[PDB]
């Protein structure tokens, strides 16, 4: 992997949050119902610029650490980061259990969008109908969409493992009496 | 056991905790369009806010993805909180 | 087959017949020739269905034998 | 026909009454069946999927468009049904569904737009038939003038509709100053991976869809089906999403966006949650086409779609209908009449159903059983060939996201089945009115299809694979 | 001859009669028999010595829609049964007639609908064991819900509305991930067909996936720890029939569906998997049993107890042994004879007479009511594990399979001959104990009927417990047909 | 038109036909608010230091040591016929 | 390519931040339209095409047409109320 730079991503995170939070702030502005003014859009506002900002730093921050701390590149980095952003989140509620709740749930729901491949697109040449399917066809190595009536002993035993059943080779034959 | 656990938090991570993340979550998302005394204002804003948002979050995701998920956390929070 | 065709697609109206004679708080056997009328009607749609799936194989074996 | 019905029909219409108008549907309507009936042979011209271009380069024609035409022409001869057929010959039941006069070539002319959009292979056919439709649409949900809550709806969907036709006229021209042209079939590999087009691409593609009340530009659309007309909203809600989706879908203009994904996500979100609390029913079949829409818009992002769109397409259209026909037949037993135009406006008032009518519930429950998907009915099915295509090409985080939505709206499709199936006093013993002899066939045979169309299933992959493929 | 002549000739007899005797529960008891020994004669026409599918039939096919298909080109839903198919089929149509009669009394209102939910839910459970591909499989899987959500939410009891929603929406949660399998299974190898699926070896990585999808399924229908909290309320609150369909054949399907989806295909990723599965297992078993110590309401109390045996019955098809196969299947049959009886007891024996299952109200029937008392002990030390009984052969056999697999687990897992007895007899001591209850007046003992339920199952567990090896026959090839051992 | 239901719809109460039975429970009360606690406690459940407690052991920490004794004890154990000198373990 | 933007962008505006009329909607819808065909007709005239000028006159054409039926929509709403408010559309 490539190590990732923390500090300068999550400042790239934090002015991220802050537009986002102004445009917000100013979006609740104009739709709201009372009198308001120029003056309200950060008086008013339900910590919109907070959350935002905190949201993104968290999420940045935690992702990338993790990913230099675990030195790879998978979701549980994303279970991580949107942990501490249900943290940022449910600190707002001033209780022990929303926060506990608020973290776990979504540090788990990132985490499975991590897990899906981090992104609500798709790959488009890991999909199965632009990969190599079907039945493998003369000893070749059976990629991950591809299916095959008989697969090798030594890949059985390396990716499961000796033991409990599985053995390098039958029963009958190593017990065959050498006549 | 039969009380904090089976009548307790597997029914939080369940049909309580659901019915009740479901009752606030919509009544944030119907409780959104504030304003019954003009309708179309309010949904021209929503217009011009989706338009203006759309384009700041393409732009956000070319200058590299990661940054966009917690906007996008975040904009599902203002919704459904 | 065809007569299995047939035969089902006139029960499948023989009940839109009878959920429409209790849609309508009637007894079943309220006006027995729209039993027949909805008989023959969707049997008609049957050999319509059956018809264009005869025609399509016989697209799919003709392509065949030229091959 | 079309064409001829509308020219035929302004003058028939001019020189006749309004005690004339029941009859005129009633006559457009064995019109539409006549035609769907000796004119459907022209299948027969898209074997193999030979695909034909019409008034110069202006429209195409292939076995997806024959098959919207078709289904369209099979909901306006339901939705004419609906309107040139009492259901119970009361002073009721004559005040509340009447035809107004021009109602019926506003229908014609809509549908006539809905065709040409999905025939269009140029932008300015598109444009122009847009214009038809949006326009028509913008009348008929202002002929029933005496409304006030319709008379507002007009006006709404008037400015937010105008403002959607800004956005694709925009992108239009925008398509023309980058490219020099009105067509899409100008596009080829070459074309988008050289040129950086996505924009104008998506621009156009959200300008369409927001028009179809794709989230967050729902609630004004929800708001113009609760306050129409019951038998407007049965039109206006599912001929549009039709027509539009069914170009968006013909033309492959959003194959991976990241944009289209994050709002269908949204959109599925959107429509499962909203619908839970409300207590109205025309706002929760609203927010079950958006959820729906939501569906289809998933199929956007495949570039092998069809089977799965025309399917989900048609079981949609039949269950819209079916559950809009089951409220309408509703309205003899609800013990409070609301408006002249929305007689029932509340799920409670469907309460105790089951007692005055058992076999209308259990039209109800097959529907709502197939709108959440159960087995063996056609949803399954529907839903499965959606899932199929979305996990052939790779979406995973939104197949999760389908699954959780599918599950969260059977909250609201159950509660009409719930309160239908509830115990209440006061039932039914006697009446001596009965419903009408047609729309009763009409929604039994929807239900019927609904149920035992599955059977044919083989029969019609076997049919797409010689007409599609 | 014609068919449509034999099949409308049933069906103006069931007109005829529906029209002169207001009722079809008669007419559904005939045809119950009727299936019941169709079935028995498939089972004499039935050859033990071939492990391939016989009686296949095809349905929906595109030549032949509504028939038979004959073709070389097989596109619908196929069907054909195997000795464990059957075995589980003989129990269906053993006690459908069962379910029919024991509420052949108690409803006086839309009798009609409740048999017809009732013999449908049955037929479609039949079906499903008739089922040979993904499809058809999951058709019949999930067909009951909507027959299961009406029937609790109209005939239940008090908290009725709450169990309808439940059976519903949890299933169809597990539910929908099997169908994400089994979308994945079909795009990836075009095929559906449990006949040659063990032919297709997928890789590991994607094993992996398909295998998480059809257990989480299996987790909520069978059901397992944490998944568990839907079967006390739908099995309390159902109509007595209902419960007994449910405990008896609806959560053997999950077993039957471990053995027929989940095994034959997908076993590296089975045999990477399993610790997993023991440990949910064994956290089912134990905090299950627990929990049931602490319950005051008697259907309840057995809709707990059904699920410790079932995690008992996943140790046993989840150990890669042909012993705990065997246990797993035996387990299921008798749980499928003896909880119905407890259920009859409790939900329409009992609560028929008092309307109430709060264990406080409930002392001393022995003295007014012994028979009960006596059917009461037989059936509690049979849902135990007592010998002689297929419960304990099943249990047995289970831990014998699942201490070869895992030792310590396994081992550890045999507190359940304790914790059963725990929660069987602490109820089963108050009920036939003590001074009759002043809350409660004296009622008729057990009629001839609820005997007669009772005293087939009695029979029927007993033959299985003192012979369990006449079930062999059926199961020779099941044995050694999910074992993957090199 | 005064907007009102059809007057040809004659209505009357729903009567299910059961016969009544006597009176075979004299209900207490007290136990039937005891049983309505106990069924839909459910609805009644906060977190707190003794319930937090009880969930961080039997949903995290219970599980946690029988999967690490179940993922350790794998395929460790093949005593089939084994004998005196043999060894039961197939690892160390 | 620059009246017509800025003229599009500024009737936009003023459509979604009109808090005083209904007059001022139907006027911001026009001069978009106008803008859009000034974009158009430039592109025209630059490239030496005449789609651009056909889709102009059809424009012409569709919005006489939307004028003509948003103002008759108007007058049914004005039937019934009688005063047509700052806000309630
Ligand atoms: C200024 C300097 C700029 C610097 C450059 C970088 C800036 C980046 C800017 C990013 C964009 C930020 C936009 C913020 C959202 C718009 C503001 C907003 O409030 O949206 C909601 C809006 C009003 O809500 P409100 O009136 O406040 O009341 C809420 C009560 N429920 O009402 C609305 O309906 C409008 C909704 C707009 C939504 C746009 C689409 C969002 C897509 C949702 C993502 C979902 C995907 C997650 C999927 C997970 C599945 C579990
Ligand atoms: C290991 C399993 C651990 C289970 C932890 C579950 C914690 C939890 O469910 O928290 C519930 C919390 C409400 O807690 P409570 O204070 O007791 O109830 C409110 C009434 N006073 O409320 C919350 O935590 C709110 C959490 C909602 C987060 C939604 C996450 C997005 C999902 C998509
Ligand atoms: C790119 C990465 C994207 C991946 C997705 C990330 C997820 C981000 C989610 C954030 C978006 C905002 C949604 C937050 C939930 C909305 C409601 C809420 O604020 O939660 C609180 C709610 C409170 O319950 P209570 O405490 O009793 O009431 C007082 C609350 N002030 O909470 C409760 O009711 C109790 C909760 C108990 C826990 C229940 C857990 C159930 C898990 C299954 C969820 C399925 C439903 C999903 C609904 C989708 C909603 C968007
Ligand atoms: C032939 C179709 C059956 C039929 O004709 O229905 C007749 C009805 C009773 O008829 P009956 O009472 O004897 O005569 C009335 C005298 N005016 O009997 C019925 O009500 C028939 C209702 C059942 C139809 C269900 C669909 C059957 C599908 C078969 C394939
Ligand atoms: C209709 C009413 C009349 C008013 C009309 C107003 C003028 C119309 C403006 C344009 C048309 C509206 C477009 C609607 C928004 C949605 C656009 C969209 O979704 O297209 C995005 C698309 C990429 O998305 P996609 O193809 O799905 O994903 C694959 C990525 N390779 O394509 C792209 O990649 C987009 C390219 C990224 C650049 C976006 C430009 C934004 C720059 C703003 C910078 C401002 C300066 C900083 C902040 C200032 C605040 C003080
Ligand atoms: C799978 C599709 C879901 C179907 C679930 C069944 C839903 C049935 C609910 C409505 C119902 O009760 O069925 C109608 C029933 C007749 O109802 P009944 O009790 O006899 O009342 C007098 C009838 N005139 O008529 C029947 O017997 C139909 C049985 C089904
Ligand atoms: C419905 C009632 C059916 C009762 C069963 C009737 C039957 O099994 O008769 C079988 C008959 C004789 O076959 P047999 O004795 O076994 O000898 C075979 C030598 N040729 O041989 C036959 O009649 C042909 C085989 C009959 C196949 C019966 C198929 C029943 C399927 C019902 C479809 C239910 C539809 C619901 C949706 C299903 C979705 C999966
Ligand atoms: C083309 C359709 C052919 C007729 C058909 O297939 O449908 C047959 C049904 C017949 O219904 P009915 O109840 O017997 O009419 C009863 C009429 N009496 C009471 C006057 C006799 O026609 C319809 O109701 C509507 C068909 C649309
Ligand atoms: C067509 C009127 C639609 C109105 C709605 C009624 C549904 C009719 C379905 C016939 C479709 C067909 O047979 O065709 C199959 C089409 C393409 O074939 P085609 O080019 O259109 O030729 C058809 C030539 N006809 C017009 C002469 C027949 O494949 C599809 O994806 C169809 C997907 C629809 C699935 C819904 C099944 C509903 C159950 C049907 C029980 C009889
Ligand atoms: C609500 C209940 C939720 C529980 C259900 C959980 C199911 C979620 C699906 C899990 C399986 C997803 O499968 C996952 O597997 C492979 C590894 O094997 C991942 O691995 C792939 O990740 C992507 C992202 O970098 C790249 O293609 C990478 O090269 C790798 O090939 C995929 O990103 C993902 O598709
Ligand atoms: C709840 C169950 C259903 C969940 C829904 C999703 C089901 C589908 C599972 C996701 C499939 C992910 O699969 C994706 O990742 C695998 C790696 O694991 C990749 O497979 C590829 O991995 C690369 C390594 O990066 C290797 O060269 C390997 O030979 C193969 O080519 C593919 O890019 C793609 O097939
Ligand atoms: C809904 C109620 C639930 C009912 C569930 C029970 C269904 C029981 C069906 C079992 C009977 C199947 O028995 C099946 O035998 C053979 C398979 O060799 C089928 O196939 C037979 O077709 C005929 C064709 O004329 C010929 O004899 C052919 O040689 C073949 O033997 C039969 O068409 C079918 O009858
Ligand atoms: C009281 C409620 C709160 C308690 C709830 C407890 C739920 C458990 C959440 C803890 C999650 C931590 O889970 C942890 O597991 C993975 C592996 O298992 C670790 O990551 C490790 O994964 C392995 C794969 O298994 C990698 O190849 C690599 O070796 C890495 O070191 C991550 O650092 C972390 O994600």
């Amino acid at each position: 992997f490539h190590p990732y730079n923390t500090l300068g991503l999550a400042t790239q995170s934090a002015m991220v949050g802050l537009g986002a939070g102004v445009v917000a702030a100013a979006a609740r502005n104009s739709l709201a119902t009372g009198p308001r003014n120029i003056l309200t859009t950060f008086s008013k506002s339900g910590g919109v610029v907070t959350i935002f900002t905190g949201a993104s730093i968290a999420y940045v921050f935690t992702y990338c650490s993790a990913a230099n701390l675990r030195e790879r590149k998978d979701g549980w980095n994303h279970m991580w980061a949107g942990a501490a952003t249900g943290a940022v989140l449910g600190a707002r509620t001033k209780l022990v259990p929303a926060f506990i709740g608020w973290t776990v749930l979504c540090g788990a729901a990132c985490g499975l969008f991590g897990w899906t491949g981090a992104r609500f697109n798709a790959d488009r040449k890991a999909s199965l109908e632009q990969s190599p399917k079907g039945f493998v066809q003369e000893d070749a190595h059976q990629t991950f969409w591809e299916v095959v009536h008989r697969r090798p002993l030594s890949l059985t035993v390396e990716q499961l493992g000796e033991g409990r059943g599985i053995n390098a080779v039958p029963i009958a034959t190593a017990t065959e009496a050498p006549n | 056991i039969a009380h904090h656990v089976d009548k307790g938090s597997l029914y939080r991570l369940g049909p309580v905790g659901i019915n009740r993340l479901l009752n606030k979550a919509s009544y944030n998302v119907i409780n959104l369009s504030s304003n019954t005394r003009s309708s179309l204002s309010m949904n021209s804003m929503l217009i011009l806010i989706t338009i203006v948002s759309l384009l700041l979050l393409v732009l956000v995701m070319n200058v590299n993805f990661i940054i966009v998920i917690p906007v996008l956390i975040s904009i599902l929070y203002i919704l459904f909180s | 087959a065809l007569f299995t065709s047939l035969v089902g697609a006139s029960g499948l109206g023989f009940a839109t017949k009878f959920l429409s004679n209790k849609i309508r708080l009637k007894p079943a056997g309220y006006y027995p020739l729209g039993y027949v009328f909805s008989g023959v009607a969707w049997a008609g749609l049957g050999l319509v269905l059956h018809n264009v799936h005869q025609h399509s194989l016989e697209v799919l074996e003709k392509k065949k034998t030229a091959l | 026909m079309l064409i001829l019905a509308i020219i035929s029909l302004i003058t028939f219409v001019s020189m006749s009454k309004l005690s004339d108008n029941r009859a005129i549907i009633r006559l457009i309507n064995i019109y539409l069946i006549l035609v769907l009936v000796l004119d459907s042979f022209l299948y027969l011209l898209f074997l193999n999927n030979q695909t034909y271009t019409v008034m110069g380069e202006l429209l195409i024609f292939n076995s997806f468009t024959f098959y919207i035409d078709m289904l369209i022409y099979f909901i306006m001869i339901v939705i004419s049904s609906l309107y040139g057929y009492n259901l119970y010959n009361n002073n009721l039941y004559k005040t509340l569904f009447e035809p107004k006069k021009e109602l019926i070539i506003l229908f014609l002319i809509n549908i006539l737009g809905a065709l040409l959009i999905v025939h269009s292979n140029d932008f300015i056919t598109l444009f122009v038939a847009i214009e038809l439709q949006s326009y028509s649409i913008y009348l008929i949900t202002a002929i029933y003038n005496s409304s006030y809550k319709a008379s507002k709806a007009s006006m709404l969907y008037f400015f937010m509709g105008g403002i959607l036709s800004i956005l694709i006229a925009y992108s239009i021209n925008t398509y023309y100053s980058v490219l020099n042209s009105y067509t899409l079939h100008s596009l080829d590999s070459l074309i988008i991976n050289t040129l950086d087009l996505n924009l104008i691409l998506i621009a156009l593609s959200l300008g369409l869809l927001f028009k179809i009340g794709i989230a967050p530009l729902h609630k004004w659309l929800i708001s113009i089906y609760e306050n129409t007309p019951i038998l407007i909203t049965i039109y206006i809600s599912l001929i549009p999403k039709i027509s539009i989706l069914s170009y968006l879908v013909l033309s492959n203009i959003s194959i991976n966006s990241l944009v289209i994904s994050i709002l269908a996500i949204l959109t599925l979100l959107v429509g499962s949650v909203g619908g839970l609390l409300q207590i109205k029913i025309k706002r929760l079949l609203a927010f079950s086409g958006l959820t729906n829409a939501g569906y289809m818009m998933l199929l956007l992002l495949l570039n092998n779609n069809e089977f799965s769109y025309l399917y989900y397409i048609t079981q949609y259209s039949i269950s819209h209908l079916a559950i809009f026909m089951i409220i309408i037949f509703s309205i003899y037993y609800i013990n409070y009449i609301n408006n002249q135009y929305n007689p029932i406006i509340y799920v409670n008032q469907l309460k105790g159903l089951i007692h005055d009518n058992a076999y209308l519930v259990l039209s109800m429950a097959i529907v709502v059983f197939s709108f959440i998907g159960i087995p063996p009915l056609l949803g399954f099915f529907g839903k499965l060939n959606i899932l199929m295509s979305i996990l052939n090409n790779g979406y995973y985080f939104i197949s999760i996201v389908l699954i959780v939505a599918s599950l969260i709206s059977a909250l609201y499709y159950l509660y009409l089945l719930n309160v239908s199936i509830q115990d209440k006093n006061n039932i039914l013993i006697n009446s001596n009115e009965t419903v009408s002899s047609v729309l009763s066939y009409i929604l039994s045979s929807l239900i019927i299809l609904i149920t035992f169309g599955f059977i044919y299933n083989s029969l019609i992959i076997d049919i797409f694979n010689v007409y599609f493929n | 001859m014609f068919l449509t002549s034999i099949l409308l000739s049933s069906l103006y007899l069931f007109n005829r009669i529906l029209a002169w005797q207001g009722n079809v529960k008669h007419f559904y008891l005939f045809a119950s028999n009727l299936l019941l020994l169709f079935i028995v004669v498939l089972y004499i026409n039935f050859n033990t010595f071939s492990n391939s599918f016989q009686f296949n039939f095809e349905l929906f096919n595109s030549l032949n829609p509504f028939g038979l298909s004959n073709s070389d080109i097989s596109n619908g839903l196929l069907f054909g049964i195997d000795g464990l198919s059957l075995t589980f089929i003989l129990l269906t149509v053993l006690l459908i007639p069962l379910t029919l009669l024991g509420n052949w009394y108690n409803i006086n209102f839309n009798s009609n609908l409740y048999y017809t939910l009732v013999l449908a839910i049955g037929l479609v459970i039949l079906l499903n064991f008739w089922a040979l591909d993904y499809i058809s499989f999951y058709i019949l899987f999930e067909a009951t819900l909507p027959l299961l959500f009406i029937l609790i939410h109209i005939y239940g009891s008090s908290d009725s509305e709450r169990a309808s929603f439940y059976v519903l929406m949890f299933t169809l949660s597990g539910s929908l991930f099997m169908l994400l399998s089994i979308v994945v299974i079909s795009i990836v190898l075009n095929t559906t067909n449990f006949i040659n699926h063990n032919l297709f070896v997928l890789s590991l990585d994607l094993q992996t996936i398909i295998w998480l999808g059809l257990f989480i399924a299996i987790m909520v229908k069978t059901p397992l720890f944490p998944i568990h909290v839907w079967l006390p309320v739908v099995h309390s609150e159902s109509p007595l029939a209902g419960s007994m369909i449910l405990a008896g054949l609806i959560l053997k399907l999950a077993l039957y569906a471990i053995l027929r989806l989940l095994l034959p295909l997908l076993c590296e990723a089975q045999i990477l998997y399993t610790p997993m599965i023991y440990i949910i297992s064994l956290l089912t078993i134990i905090l299950t049993s627990l929990a049931t110590l602490r319950q005051i309401d008697l259907k309840v109390i057995i809709a707990y107890s059904s699920i410790s045996h079932m995690g008992i019955a996943i140790l046993g098809v989840c150990s890669n042994t042909s012993l705990g196969i065997y246990g797993s299947i035996v387990l299921g049959v008798a749980h499928g004879f003896v909880s119905p009886a407890l259920f009859l007891i409790v939900g329409g024996i009992l609560y028929d007479r008092y309307h109430i299952r709060i264990v406080n109200y409930y002392k001393g029937l022995t003295t007014y009511m012994p028979q009960l008392a006596t059917y009461i002990i037989i059936l509690s030390f049979a849902n135990i594990g007592t010998p002689l009984t297929g419960n304990f052969t099943g249990e047995f056999l289970s831990l014998q399979g699942g201490f070869i697999r895992n030792p310590i687990i396994g081992g550890i897992s045999c507190i359940s001959v304790l914790l059963a007895a725990i929660y069987q007899l602490k109820l089963t001591n108050k009920l036939t104990g003590g001074i009759s209850s002043i809350y409660m007046h004296r009622t008729n003992d057990v009629t001839i009927r609820e005997k007669f339920i009772m005293n087939i199952l009695i029979i029927s567990t007993l033959i299985i417990g003192i012979c369990p090896q006449i079930m062999y026959n059926l199961l020779y090839w099941t044995v050694n047909n999910y074992i993957y051992i090199i | 038109v005064e907007l009102k239901p059809s007057s040809a719809i004659q209505r009357g109460p729903l009567n299910k036909g059961g016969w009544d039975a006597p009176h075979a429970l004299h209900n207490d009360g007290a136990i039937d608010r005891y049983a309505h606690w106990r069924t839909f406690y459910q609805e009644r459940f906060k977190y707190t230091r003794a319930t937090g407690k009880s969930t961080l052991i039997f949903l995290v920490a219970f599980p946690a040591l029988i999967g690490y004794v179940a993922y350790q004890s794998e395929g460790l154990f093949e005593f089939a016929g084994k004998r005196r000198g043999e060894s039961v373990t197939t690892r160390g | 390519m620059f009246i017509g933007t800025i003229i599009l962008v500024l009737s936009f505006l003023g459509f979604v931040f009109n808090r005083r009329n209904i007059i001022l909607a139907f006027i911001c819808l026009e001069t978009m339209l106008l803008g859009i065909n000034l974009i158009l007709l430039r592109n025209s005239v630059l490239f030496d095409d005449i789609s651009g000028s056909l889709f102009a006159i059809v424009i012409i054409i569709l919005a006489g047409v939307e004028s003509a039926i948003g103002l008759s929509l108007l007058v049914s709403y004005y039937r019934l109320r009688g005063v047509i408010n700052s806000y309630g559309i």
